[PDB]
RNA sequence: CGACUCUUAGCGGUGGAUCACUCGGCUCGUGCGUCGAUGAAGAACGCAGCUAGCUGCGAGAAUUAAUGUGAAUUGCAGGUUGAUCAUCGACACUUCGAACGCACUUGCGGCCCCGGGUUCCUCCCGGGGCUACGCCUGUCUGAGCGUCGCU
RNA sequence: CCCAUACCCGGCCGUCGCUGGCAGUCGGCAGAGCGAGAAAGAGAGGGACGCUACGCCGCGACGAGUAGGAGGGCCGCUGCGGUGAGCCUUGAAGCCUAGGGCGCGGGCCCGGGUGGAGCCGCCGCAGGUGCAGAUCUUGGUGGUAGUAGCAAAUAUUCAAACGAGAACUUUGAAGGCCGAAGUGGAGAAGGGUUCCAUGUGAACAGCAGUUGAACAUGGGUCAGUCGGUCCUGA
RNA sequence: GCCGGGCGUGGAAUGCGAGUGCCUAGUGGGCCACUUUUGGUAAGCAGAACUGGCGCUGCGGGAUGAACCGAACGCCGGGU
RNA sequence: GAAACACGGACCAAGGAGUCUAACACGUGCGCGAGUCGGGGGCUACGAAAGCCGCCGUGGCGCAAUGAAGGUGAAGGCCGGCCGGCCGAGGUGGGAUCCCGAGGCCUUCCAGUCCGCCGAGGGCGCACCACCGGCCCGUCUCGCCCGCCG
RNA sequence: CGCGACCUCAGAUCAGACGUGGCGACCCGCUGAAUUUAAGCAUAUUAGUCAGCGGAGGAAAAGAAACUAACCAGGAUUCCCUCAGUAACGGCGAGUGAACAGGGAAGAGCCCAGCGCCGAAUCCCCGCCCCGCGGCGGGGCGCGGGAAAUGUGGCGUACGGAAGACCCACUCCCCGGCGCGGGGGCCCAAGUCCUUCUGAUCGAGGCCCAGCCCGUGGACGGUGUGAGGCCGGUAGCGGCCCCCGGCGCGCCGGGCCCGGGUCUUCCCGGAGUCGGGUUGCUUGGGAAUGCAGCCCAAAGCGGGUGGUAAACUCCAUCUAAGGCUAAAUACCGGCACGAGACCGAUAGUCAACAAGUACCGUAAGGGAAAGUUGAAAAGAACUUUGAAGAGAGAGUUCAAGAGGGCGUGAAACCGUUAAGAGGUAAACGGGUGGGGUCCGCGCAGUCCGCCCGGAGGAUUCAACCCGGCGGCGCGGUCCGGCCGUGCCGGCGGGGCGGAUCCCCGCUCUCGGCGGGGGACCGCCCCCCGGCCGGCGACCGGCCGCCGCCGGGCGC
């Protein structure tokens, strides 16, 4: 709000006495507002409580490591097609999660050929989801520059760029990402992790160099390598079930005992 | 009033602070106004190095930092008169000068002797007109391998 | 998507350029189709729609096969009056409807030597668009 | 059962909340970064066929020329060898205003030159151009028992 | 003999405690158990339900509360990133409701009516986010109330005309008043078209109006001699 | 003061899991009663001690009631 | 101490009050860890984003304290003849957990092993607490000695 | 006296110029408070801030050390990070508060006076000639006028400079004319295709084999709801046409003789200023940081600084009292644009609208309220009652339940209709009862398995056969791949990493230095070989078992 709002009046209470409510009140006159009360949130007109200011902490920053974190838990959850399909991506036909394809279509440059190649890869049903939730949006949106909103679509990760840009601009949903300079925004969106994406195999072949194995640093980043696990065996049911840990238990008291 | 336990805080907000508040807004806008300068400098120069003229090696003084070294401002004309060099032709040709500079060692001004040395030999001189290369000019040959040098011209690790 | 950063995308922007546009913009704006025989005649898609100029309703409560030519071109209102789309008014008056351009086809163009320049020049620039692509 | 009073609902009034709209703001950023004695900013008064405000304009007065555009403008009338819009480089730009002949009533001048008026013979009338303060370089005319020189 | 929200028995809700129990849904690769007062081994040579484990289940005890503290909100508002192959001109938001219901509650979901173009669920994010009060702010409306009131300066009456319409206009007559220090005739200052004519009766003229200083159209101010202009005064 | 060794019927009753550290709001006007008690003729007065109340608290009773007597409160049925 | 003969309030709608910035403290979540951090600067529609740069860690805070300051600046013991070898990072009490195991854990009877379980007692003892020593800096008291370019 | 110089000083509507006023967001110079905080208050603080005054610019100001330092030393100004809430100041209370170094952004340096040399070698103006002539400039010619010796110009400025001599080295730039990417305009893809909704479609469904068509264009807006394909546009290192300067090339008229090194001989600096005293303000600056007034008032191996007053003595460091200078930097005004987790008509600017308007005040000043018919006026012809406002019909439209302050149309309040009730004001809690309102679409009341019974109807079961698929295998250990966040082996191959140890280059053939090998170590990658394990975060073929499905038979 402007650091004027309110203000540019010239008031004044009329002090106690002459049985009004001791707020300040425009000066004199021959109009409308004329001992009207000016200053304060409570009148109309007048200040809002606590104005607004330019300085409020807009921006925020993230540890480096903490950035390459995520990225790294982005792309780990974009190759098991539970957390996928979770993400609502239709990709019941795709042949592999880790979706990845020949150097070749970095060298397309016609929307048309884009299109076909989604078709074949059957993941054209994804971008065919993303025509069916183009609607308007709700609320003052639509009065600000945000009429339309859509579902996010697969997002092509791409090594270098021949024209490949220019060939999905086009198509609905489609976002395009140059694998070095990699974006948790676009990677998880909404926050939530699992985004359908479409690697090239020039770009695939980068990762090793761009986060590490956990046994060779990464040769692309300074001084940096995979996060460790903090558990290697996650599948808690293969454990519990396991022999090593039957022989150490107690039988199991489950015969209920009510009042 | 002081709660039970804490420090004894002085924030200097008895002014009228917040009528000079600068936000840095601009900061991403200047950030690109700056970097299309410097391109557009590189190119008006081109041939020529984008850092500008070299600086000499240089001690930094006040015992904190006297273990490091830095790039000073310009040669200092004894240098320039040891490496064989008129002062005023060491600017046509890209040398920082600056005649305020004295020289109390003889291995800080042996080292940037020895620096206008190794410069003097990098440097390919264009003639003043292609029709008649003069003396001191590169030959031929070495005018077509010429191309801009980025990042600070022979730069000074320590 | 547009990427040229100084043609607006401002809702409130189109519209005020919109409904304060000049005549001679007022014009560009009122531009109709032209009919699929006329339009691979001259190789055109659309064109500014004159005074005079034969034409087909397409949508709307008047919509139908009868030619009808223009009669006046209202650009203050945004709209065209053709010649059979009336309605009566109370008093049994009949009052010309106002029909939107981009709501109608053209059958038959008001030629002469400025309107014939003009087509030549959106066919012109046309075939560049196909002598450059392929 | 009345009348009156109270409660609830339907309908109708009063009132203009809510909701939905938005050619307006607010904030951030970018580029540029330009007033005036060649009369500025501001003010006044005028200007349209029918027009009060707003807007535009200056007695050439909702505009002229020029160029681009290429058939309208429109509330109602009237009337392509370029209508209308836009641009804008030519021309024009009333009275106040730093405001400039003196004053601020629009009041009194002075000078010069033209035209009626003469037949330059003084007037009178009209028209045109001048007539502010400070200051710079130069010019002209001067002042001084200032310093001198020659007769 | 009577009865409290106390005490006893029972139901239900919640909290707390047991830092309780449940991964054993161990099935023709099967064998159906760990309620048992007593440190420790049912040791080898075709079959309901369940277990969002942040879930489900079992026992006990307990429940006042201002100022204040904390937790949980599948409480509510507005916008943003995701998501619902969400909803919608075969009717969105909003509003109305003697309709049907849910929740301890904040609230919510249906039905009906009205309306005419947008809206919501869920996972996160953000805040100018929830009103009964502040002699609160702005707007609107009541009761009072068809009430107080329309009472300073003597005074009106008859007939006619116009007109839809006359206590109030106009004409005539009568009776009165101002009574030349005027309720008369003219100016300065100030007002600025109020002047004049025609027309209208919405509003205004605190009743009315055929009238008006209202409204709408038009009209109207003529100088050598009257002033300004000139002169000087404080 | 140090080592080393031996002694457990856990050496009165009753009850009960304890210890410990951070951060911390509100409050800093109180009032009443039994008993003790100071000033005062006295006061529904002024000032203390001890405990319990009221304030922060409803409920049964005292017709009425901040404080007395009984008793303290999740929502209900029966009993007393 | 309010139903008060205390004050505000006729009625309805909408607006209407613990906010933002900086600093600090503690708690909590996450990443890294004797390190940590690019915030400033560079380099390559959404994007003013994101990514990268350590020969961009300058620098901040942390890793060392103490004294006004000049300054100084964080274990020792034994053996052999002030020197030479060796042992070389305190102790006591209480301590969750782990360790040992005197023994003791059924089908016709004994002998009878492996595994598993239990346990008197005995141990190494985390964190932390109490205490006793030790070390560094300031200062005081009492002394004996050493060292060398002046 | 006269006449003429010159110096001072006047007058001109003298010839030609220039200044004034505005804006003021940013900037420079002054002036300069008090609320406030200190729980009082006077110093301090607020604050060198508001108000006041002056002057600018597209930026300003600052700026090439009378510097910082004490190092092995840095090297104009400005800006950012840090220094640092630090040193310091302070009723040492509240509070206040820099700098250097270091890292970056940017980076650029220069000119006089003086001292001297050159015959004033210099400049302005008038007249003529040529060239261009909307930035009146260039060249030439004038015994044409003036300025200037009370000092113009060239050389030259502390980094030293000059002159002479001696070697050395090129002799080519600058002015005045002519020719050979940025602003404006106009254009550039593809459905109005079939059915069906609607008042109107941009809705819904479809368009197979090209699951319509375009797509470097699926931004946005318009269009009778919701549009990639109707229109404007959007995309494009797309096209075309004007205008502006740019960039060199060539010609002419010009100014244009210029440097470096060694040697010798000469020369060299800014005064009522510095500094001192004192007073007042200011500062973190404390026996006075800065500034100013008054008094005193310099020096020349001098002067200033060296954060405690003073003397002495060494060092270090600059060179004051004259001048110019881009870039990085600032910008709530202006012109022109873009955007937004912002507001959505009591909000957001006071102002979404004939808003700084109406209106108020003598004046300085104060200062509102006020958005929405509909897709389209199609804005209600005509009949009828009335003097008319107003009605009744009719009509328009999807709608008048949208009728000109007209979207939606809440509450208070009011009218009316319907129902109920009515002497302790009303309203309220708990408990029932009665009456309404609607609803249940209640009005003959449950299905679900299995078994039995009798009536029926299929292409029908089990079991075998072929085919396909799947599960599992302790196949006791099948074969082969593949991988390892496992390891070893190496007459291995490489890439690096390492504070592990001959050649080239350089400054004083041998020593020193810098660079490049090479050797070693570590790590990783690769070629293998061998194991270990997995494939239940990750596999294939056989074999067997099992299940399912399809088709046969079976009837």
């Amino acid at each position: 709000v402007s650091e004027l709002a309110g203000h540019q009046t010239s008031a004044e209470s009329w002090g106690t006495g002459r049985a009004v409510a001791r707020i300040p009140r425009v000066r004199g006159g021959g109009t409308h507002r004329s001992g009207q009360g000016a200053f304060g949130n409570m009148c109309r007109g007048g200040r809002m409580f606590a104005p607004t200011k330019t300085w409020r902490r807009w921006h925020r920053r993230v540890n480096t490591t903490q950035k390459r974190y995520a990225i790294c838990s982005a792309l780990a959850a974009s190759a098991l097609p539970a957390l996928v399909m979770s993400k609502g991506h239709r990709i019941e036909e795709v042949p592999e999660l880790p979706l990845v394809v020949e150097d070749k279509v970095e060298g397309y440059k016609k929307t048309k050929e884009a299109v076909l190649l989604l078709k074949k890869l059957k993941a054209w049903n994804d971008i065919k989801k993303v025509y069916a939730s183009q609607r308007m949006r709700a609320g003052k949106g639509k009065m600000r520059n945000r009429r339309r909103i859509q579902r996010r679509g697969p997002c092509v990760i791409y090594n270098e760029d021949n024209g490949i840009v220019k060939a999905f601009r086009n198509i609905p949903g489609i976002t395009l990402l140059n694998v070095t300079k990699l974006n948790i925004l676009k990677l998880a969106p909404g926050g939530h992790v699992g985004r359908f994406c479409i690697w090239t195999e020039s770009a695939f072949r980068k990762l090793d160099d761009l986060y590490g194995t956990w046994r060779k640093a990464a040769s692309l980043k300074s001084n940096y390598n995979l996060p460790m696990h903090k558990m290697l065996n996650t599948d808690l049911s293969r454990i519990l079930k396991s022999p090593e840990i039957q022989r150490a238990l107690r039988a199991p008291r489950k015969k209920i005992h009510r009042r | 009033a002081p709660s039970r336990n804490g420090m004894i805080l002085k924030p200097h907000f008895h002014k009228d602070w917040q009528r000079r508040v600068a936000t840095w807004f601009n900061q991403p806008a200047r950030k690109i106004r700056r970097r299309k300068a410097r391109q557009a400098r590189a190119r008006r120069i081109a041939p020529r190095p984008a850092a500008g003229p070299i600086r000499p090696i240089v001690r930094c003084p006040t015992v904190r930092y006297h273990t490091k070294v830095r790039a000073g401002r310009g040669f200092s004309l004894e240098e320039l008169r040891v490496a064989g060099i008129h002062k005023k032709v060491a600017r046509t040709i890209g040398i920082s000068v600056d005649p305020r500079r004295r020289n109390k060692s003889t291995e800080s001004l042996q080292a940037n002797v020895q620096r206008l040395k190794e410069y003097r030999s990098k440097l390919v001189l264009f003639p003043r007109k292609p029709s008649a290369p003069k003396k001191g000019d590169s030959s031929a040959e070495e005018l077509k391998l010429a191309t801009q040098l980025t990042g600070p011209v022979m730069p000074i690790r320590n | 998507m547009k990427f040229n950063p100084f043609v607006t995308s401002d809702r409130s922007k189109n519209r005020k350029r919109h409904f304060n546009a000049p005549s001679h913009i007022r014009r560009k704006i009122m531009s109709s189709p032209l009919s699929k025989e006329l339009r691979q005649k001259y190789n055109v898609r659309s064109m500014p729609i004159r005074k005079d100029d034969e034409v087909q309703v397409v949508r709307g409560h008047y919509k139908g096969q009868q030619i009808g030519k223009v009669v006046q071109v209202y650009r203050k209102k945004y709209v065209i009056y053709i010649e059979r789309v009336q309605r009566e008014k109370a008093n049994g008056t009949t009052v010309h409807v106002g029909i939107h351009p981009s709501k109608v086809v053209i059958t038959r163009l008001k030629l002469d030597k400025d309107r014939k320049k003009i087509l030549e020049r959106k066919a012109k620039s046309r075939q560049v668009g196909k002598e450059k692509g392929k």
